[PDB]
């Protein structure tokens, strides 16, 4: 697969989370 | 028209439910592991109520990150104090609709240390007679209560977000009264709480913690609380953490 940069916490992922 | 206060109470987290079952009687790991799950969840609404804070947003996102970290019991232990006094009068502690903490529960094993806490707040909300407008002013400061020892990166905007809701709960008081002695003796009560929380939450945060490193109570945490524990251990001690106070 193509290189990521998927992120591992789950408090960061829910602040950057839309909308 | 519109006030901050007036975006608050509309960004005010609704109330959730445990998933608890009654149909099997009580037992303290039940509670303990329900409340845990709950409490993930409770974090996750947190997280939503702070990207809807006018000004957060525009705070650098490690900062974000770093005033979550630090405040999520704050904001957790005052919303449940505040649920417990206007359903109870501070006498049960109302976590979920589905789970209530009643003197029965408290005397269960491991409970009451956790639960005097927790009834605390409560207690300090009920005697102070605290007005849902005062609430939600204080419940943002709460997010913005504590910072590391060095400080945040977004510094001068922090001053600025922490600023105006200082002023808001100023505003609150003033409403809820209109005596200009009475109004500082009011503030100088309400921030005493604000400042009073941070003991609440140190002794709500060196029970929680043993427990999560506990390896003989088996008791479950979500995920989301166990990565923002897993954070905060080592932040206690050497402490990076500056308390910001409204009295001393
Ligand atoms: C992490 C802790 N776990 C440990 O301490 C341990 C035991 F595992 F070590 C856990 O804390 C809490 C603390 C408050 C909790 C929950 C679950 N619901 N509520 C709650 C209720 C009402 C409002 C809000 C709220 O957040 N409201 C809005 C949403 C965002 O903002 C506003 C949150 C879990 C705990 C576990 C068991 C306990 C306990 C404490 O205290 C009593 C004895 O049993």
């Amino acid at each position: 697969p193509p290189q990521e940069a998927e992120e591992p916490s789950l408090l960061k992922k829910l602040l950057l989370a839309p909308a | 028209t519109p006030t901050l206060v007036s975006l608050l109470e509309v960004i005010e987290p609704e109330v959730l439910y445990a998933g608890y079952d009654s149909s099997v009687p009580d037992s303290t790991w039940r509670i303990m592991t329900t409340l845990n799950m709950l409490g993930g969840r409770q974090v996750i609404a947190a997280v939503k109520w702070a990207k809807a804070i006018p000004g957060f947003r525009n705070l650098h996102l490690d900062d974000q990150m770093t005033l979550l970290q630090y405040s999520w019991m704050f904001l957790m232990a005052f919303a449940l104090g505040w649920r417990s006094y206007r359903q109870s009068s501070a006498n049960l502690l109302c976590f979920a609709p589905d789970l209530i903490i009643n003197e029965q529960r408290m005397t269960l094993p491991c409970m009451y240390d956790q639960c005097k806490h927790m009834l605390y707040v409560s207690s300090e909300l009920h005697r102070l007679q605290v007005s849902y407008e005062e609430y939600l002013c204080m419940k943002t400061l709460l997010l913005l209560s504590s910072v590391p020892k060095d400080g945040l990166k977004s510094q001068e905007l922090f001053d600025e977000i922490r600023m105006t809701y200082i002023k808001e709960l100023g505003k609150a008081i003033v409403k809820r009264e209109g005596n200009s002695s009475q109004n500082w003796q009011r503030f100088y009560q309400l921030t005493k709480l604000l400042d009073s929380m941070h003991e609440v939450v140190e002794n709500l945060l060196n029970y929680c913690f043993q427990t999560f490193l506990d390896k003989t109570m088996s008791i479950e945490f979500p995920e989301m609380l166990a990565e923002i524990i897993t954070n905060q251990i080592p932040k206690y001690s050497n402490g990076n953490i500056k308390k910001l106070l409204f009295h001393q």
